[PDB]
């Protein structure tokens, strides 16, 4: 019945230009601030229910977006209501890595690919340093601005972590999901995001998701056909996983990461870094800090700004 | 801003509620009583003191923008608590919260049929109110409470279990009993609590070798002038609160 509301503006201040989010991701609109022309992205908060008022899942994301302020993380400007529903308002990003890569016209130099990976890994370093797991690392959640600044996007499945945790296992798109999760691990950390950065790095040359399973078992098979097979020798203690005896995967596979990608990726350093990202044991998997230090970012051609 | 939810004394006199004819003193009661409802429900719902405190702050801030004359604390408190439990990761089910609030406010009445029209309305009302809270707070739900800072401070001055427990007590009573959360940052308030706990226990923290007092290690702004002024205020209202002081009173 018309209440005071100083700190929650009506989304009508923005003028919708176009849906860009259909299917899964939710309803996402491009919009224009009615006074200044400032372009933004609007994500509505879906109320399929809740039986339970404002979705605890949306509260979590809002909490996390408000915490994360960094050049390589998407920026939540504000939350808006409606003359009942709710919209997250973000700075607009012109491109999306999945689109760029699935576009034959679009072409990357080795130098720019270096830059992309640098920004991405730097974003990861920041979010992890801030006790957040992104949990949905995939090309389609990586945005790039008209000015060549990469932003990690979609924190809708993200979650704070700490230091026996019982986090949720049903996380990360299947093609990007790390071994740990597929084997049923619930005490995982930042390494899951880095596995995803690996899959994306490889995707910068292959122009396509390297490992496209249909089920968890199919995914684990594909992973084995690339990274060798899951061995307590390779992955110390991979033993105590329930689903380990029960996995019925391969046994003779040996690491083909550098051989199978040898084709697409010219550069030796590139291949070495990818290899260290797609490591099976989460604890032996390179972290963003070391990855940033990797010679791939410190040899010629040195990383360059984006324009292709 | 970082000034958004902190107010001058003058701002506190001109609360939305004053503009609708509610006395200052009456308004403080309205707060106090809501905080009590929050404490009561929170304990029955088995949520943490942290979550109760988060709901209490939400409540404080909500009423710097809304009036008790339009939104009665018996309406806001349950909604505020429902929200705080979600936010603090001790989600409690909506029906459960409605139920507990009902017994709290109407011990003698009897819960309606969860199939009834009357009940369905009050389920909807709470959800609506949670929404008016979110909107009033502009979705800013991450609260910092003095307590984190209490522990930090009482360790870095080697206080007995007792002193530390009393300081935490003060901290919680500051939320129920004062509008300090609307005026002073959590770390400043924490200094006030440790101050009073000391004064109450006859404990004195000796000056550091440098000549620096304990509180300087915790907040650059803090002055003994301010500490004495604030502890005085907090102790006054404590004295007015039947039985509260008994809980920390040395009876030996
Ligand atoms: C997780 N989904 C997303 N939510 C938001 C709010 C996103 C966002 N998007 C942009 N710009 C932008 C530009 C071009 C494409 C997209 N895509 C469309 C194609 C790719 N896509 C999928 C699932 O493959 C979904 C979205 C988005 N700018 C800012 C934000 C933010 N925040 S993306």
């Amino acid at each position: 019945d018309s209440v005071e509301c100083p700190f929650c503006d009506e989304v009508s201040k923005y003028e919708k230009l176009a849906k860009i989010g259909q299917g899964t991701f939710g309803e996402v609109f491009k919009a224009r601030h009615r006074k200044t022309g400032q372009k933004v992205a609007l994500k509505k908060v879906l109320m399929e229910n809740e039986k339970e008022g404002f979705p605890i899942t949306a509260l979590r994301e809002i909490k996390i977006l408000q915490l994360l302020k960094h050049e390589n993380v998407v920026n939540l400007i504000e939350i808006c209501r409606t003359k009942a529903s709710i919209y997250l308002v973000f700075d607009f990003c012109e491109h999306d890595l999945a689109g760029l890569l699935s576009n034959v016209l679009v072409k990357f130099t080795l130098s720019e690919i270096k830059r992309v990976m640098q920004m991405l890994l730097n974003g990861l370093y920041y979010i992890h340093r801030n006790k957040i797991l992104h949990r949905d690392m995939k090309a389609a959640n990586v945005l790039i601005t008209r000015d060549g600044v990469l932003k990690l996007a979609d924190f809708g499945l993200a979650r704070a972590f700490s230091l026996p945790n019982r986090y949720t296992n049903r996380v990360v798109t299947l093609w990007y999901r790390p071994p740990e999760l597929l084997l049923g691990e619930r005490d995982y950390g930042p390494p899951i995001d880095l596995w995803g950065a690996g899959c994306i790095m490889a995707e910068m040359w292959t122009r396509s998701p390297i490992m496209q399973g249909n089920t968890e078992q199919h995914q684990l098979a594909l992973i084995s056909q690339l990274c060798g097979s899951i061995t307590p020798e390779v992955w110390p203690n991979v033993d105590n996983y329930e689903l380990y005896e029960k996995l019925e995967l391969v046994k003779g596979q040996k690491r083909k990461v550098k051989d199978r990608l040898k084709a697409y990726v010219r550069d030796p350093y590139a291949l070495d870094l990818i290899d260290k990202l797609l490591v099976l044991d989460p604890a032996q998997r390179i972290d963003s800090d070391d990855a940033l230090n990797h010679d791939f970012f410190w040899s010629d051609p040195m990383p360059s700004d984006l324009k292709g | 801003n970082n000034k958004r939810w902190y107010f001058t004394r003058e701002q506190l006199e001109n609360s939305p509620s004053r503009r609708f004819g509610v006395d200052p003193d009456k308004e403080l009661s309205y707060r106090q009583q809501a905080a009590n409802l929050l404490q009561d429900m929170g304990q029955r719902l088995n949520v943490s003191q942290l979550t109760i405190n988060t709901a209490i702050v939400y409540m404080h801030r909500f009423y710097m923008i809304q009036s008790f004359t339009r939104f009665p604390g018996n309406s806001v408190a349950p909604a505020a608590l429902f929200l705080a439990a979600k936010v603090e990761g001790q989600p409690k089910k909506l029906e459960h919260v409605i139920k507990v609030a009902h017994t709290c406010l109407h011990p003698q009445e009897s819960l309606p049929d969860t199939r009834s029209e009357a009940y369905l309305q009050q389920v909807q009302d709470l959800v609506i109110l949670e929404s008016i809270i979110l909107q009033t707070l502009g979705f800013e739900l991450t609260i910092d409470h003095p307590h984190t800072h209490v522990v930090k401070c009482t360790q870095l001055v080697r206080a007995s279990k007792d002193l530390a427990q009393t300081s935490y007590f003060m901290a919680t009573n500051s939320l129920h009993l004062t509008t300090f959360s609307l005026q002073y940052t959590p770390p400043v308030v924490a200094c006030v609590c440790i101050h009073l706990a000391c004064k109450w226990s006859n404990w004195e923290i000796p000056v550091s070798t440098d000549g620096k007092h304990w509180w300087e290690y915790v907040d650059a702004t803090v002055t003994l002038e301010l500490l004495d002024e604030l502890t005085h205020e907090l102790l006054q209202i404590l004295e007015k609160t039947p039985n509260r002081l008994k809980r920390i009173w040395n009876w030996r």
